RNA sequence: GAGUACGGUAGAGGGUGGUGGAAUUUCCUGUGUAGCGGUGAAAUGCGUAGAUAUAGGAAGGAACACCAGUGGCGAAGGCGACCACCUGGACUGAUACUGACACUGAGGUGCGAAAGCGUGGGGAGCAAACAGGAUUAGAUACCCUGGUAGUCCACGCCGUAAACGAUGUCGACUAGCCGUUGGGAUCGAUCUUAGUGGCGCAGCUAACGCGAUAAGUCGACCGCCUGGGGAGUACGGCCGCAAGGUUAAAACUCAAAUGAAUUGACGGGGGCCCGCACAAGCGGUGGAGCAUGUGGUUUAAUUCGAAGCAACGCGAAGA
């Protein structure tokens, strides 16, 4: 806006786990009003994570998480004249929101039984990084970094 | 236009005393004056603006 | 197969608005190793950024320490950007920057130059 | 009033020669290798027949950074490197001298930017014409790469410019304040001249504005105007080598053309501010079938109305 007096309203509303990370990818996982549908795929993708790793899936998710989360990206400027790109640094709460936009996208089109296991291969491969969403990630970044020549 | 480094003085001293020499010979403003053949009529008129808005600035202050 | 060794020479920048050259030479003005910013992989406007100075100015260097050269007279000659661009660059590579200086010619009179443009 | 004689001051005032440094270009030579250049982005063009860059040498032409200023000089046009020679004028101080010798000026006489013309030289940079590449619907343009006359010199011609302060020359009066360039006096200060700028009281003006550098108050002489077009054109005369210049109508046609200022609107003028206007996100339409309204076509009739946003599940909350 024009104002900046936008309130930022905190919801933290996990359940059992009691994780504030988790709550906000509940919130980004909900489709239409469903609350408990997004409870059940998360909670059965954060199970057969436990049953797969034994590693405890708190800590998977987390280092998941760090390893999809951006530091720069490309952003479009009208210099009046030509389509400039230029690259800038993340903001440090956007890092956050972005990683779980890309994973639950990446996550949404695999094609296997259901989102369950979709979720449970999206963070096993995000883990470590040899999912299609650290790829993008990685393309995004060369982007940023081929495009330096402006960068201010 | 041209700079001394003694002293092993530190790789900021170095560009910012070449810059303010450069400034100070002023070689931008002079290389710049010089892309375009500039008219002698354009010279008078630059002139006189650039006279009367000094006067102007020379009388604000009172 | 031919070798030859070099000690304190001079690195001369020709940093035009288009384009920056990087050259390397000895006391005696000879080509060792040479860099511009459109054989850097720029071919536009990027051309013209002080970024590829450095990297044009960098390669370059990078190239001539084949030849030891542990001290450079390093002169620069244009008004675009990467003036000092390049000089950071240089002292990147590990060199030691004897001295800079600037040789821009400045005309007394001289000839004219063209026509302003109309755009 | 006007002028003469005598010491000084400043100045890109004019003319003829000579000499400097920076830079561009071209040629030769060494090192070196894959780009240079240019643009809004490109391409033409230049490059492995070795370019650009880089170092040294040579040739030639032109303009004279910094000083530089609301600065100076000149009748105007105009005049910036340095030195020598020839030469005009102006400011400045005292004394002496001539004793109205003054102002203006139809005709005439000269000087007169640039472009242009003639003869002969010279030719680096720039650059009409021109060639090629772009942009575009087209682009005989703006942009890019090249490029001839010309720009330079000598002699001759041409006589024009928003040749402008859009303000003829000469003389005398009329409150003040702040600068600045030359020169004087009196004790940094005060006064006084000749210029060059900024404000401002009266006064003037349609208004803008001018205001001791009048567009105020007055004198002397000269030039010019009489609605807009046709037209500064035609014919005649006089000049010019030519381009053309100068003097200068009429028929016909219209009821206007015009100046200054005021309010609004507008701008690919400027400055602030606001709105799901962008940006940051979510979800759709445009693809399918069906419902519904409209346009068109058909019909005997498809009953009238609504038509950019501000018509089209609208009058119609029931053919
Ligand atoms: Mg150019
Ligand atoms: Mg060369
Ligand atoms: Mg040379
Ligand atoms: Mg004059
Ligand atoms: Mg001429
Ligand atoms: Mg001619
Ligand atoms: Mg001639
Ligand atoms: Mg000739
Ligand atoms: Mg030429
Ligand atoms: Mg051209
Ligand atoms: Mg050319
Ligand atoms: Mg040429
Ligand atoms: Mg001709
Ligand atoms: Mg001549
Ligand atoms: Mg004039
Ligand atoms: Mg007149
Ligand atoms: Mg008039
Ligand atoms: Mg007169
Ligand atoms: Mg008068
Ligand atoms: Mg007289
Ligand atoms: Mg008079
Ligand atoms: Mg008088
Ligand atoms: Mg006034
Ligand atoms: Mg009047
Ligand atoms: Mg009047
Ligand atoms: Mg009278
Ligand atoms: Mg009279
Ligand atoms: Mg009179
Ligand atoms: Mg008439
Ligand atoms: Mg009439
Ligand atoms: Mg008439
Ligand atoms: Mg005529
Ligand atoms: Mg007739
Ligand atoms: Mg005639
Ligand atoms: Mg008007
Ligand atoms: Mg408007
Ligand atoms: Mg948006
Ligand atoms: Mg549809
Ligand atoms: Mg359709
Ligand atoms: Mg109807
Ligand atoms: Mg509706």
């Amino acid at each position: 806006p024009r104002r900046r007096v936008a309130a930022k309203r905190e919801v933290l509303a996990d359940p059992k786990y009691g994780s504030q990370i988790l709550a906000k990818f509940m919130n980004h996982v909900m489709e239409s009003g469903k609350k408990a549908v997004a409870e059940r795929i998360v909670y059965g993708a954060l199970d057969k994570v436990k049953e797969r790793g034994k590693a405890d899936p708190l800590e998977t998710f987390e280092k998941a998480l760090d390893a999809i989360a951006p530091l720069v990206e490309v952003k479009s400027r009208r210099v009046g004249g030509a389509t400039y790109q230029v690259p800038v640094e993340v903001r440090p709460s956007r890092r956050n929101a972005l990683a779980m936009r890309w994973l639950v996208d990446f996550a949404r089109k695999r094609g296997e039984k259901s989102m369950a296991l979709r979720l449970a291969g999206e963070l096993l491969d995000a883990a470590e990084g040899k999912g299609a969403a650290v790829k993008k990630r990685e393309d995004v970044h060369r982007m940023a970094e081929a495009n330096k020549a402006f960068s201010h | 236009p041209a700079v001394k480094v003694k002293e092993n003085e530190p790789f900021d001293v170095a560009l910012r005393r070449f810059k303010r020499s450069c400034e100070k010979a002023g070689v931008l403003a002079e290389v710049r004056s010089r892309e375009f053949y500039e008219k002698p009529t354009a010279e008078r008129k630059r002139k006189a603006a650039a006279a009367v808005k000094r006067h102007a600035k020379k009388v604000q202050r009172e | 197969k031919v070798k030859k060794t070099v000690v304190d020479g001079i690195a001369h920048i020709h940093a035009s608005f288009n384009n920056t050259i990087v050259t390397i030479t000895d006391r005696q003005g000879n080509a060792l190793s040479w860099a511009t910013s459109g054989g850097s992989g720029f071919r536009g406007s990027r051309k013209s950024t002080p970024f590829a100075a450095q990297v044009a100015a960098e390669r370059a260097g990078q190239a001539a320490l084949e030849y030891g050269l542990k001290n450079l007279d390093v002169n620069v000659k244009g008004p675009g950007p990467g003036r000092e661009s390049a000089v950071r660059a240089l002292n990147a590579c590990g060199y030691k920057i004897a001295s800079i200086t600037d040789v821009t010619p400045i005309p007394h009179n001289g000839c004219r130059p063209p026509k302003k443009r109309r755009v």
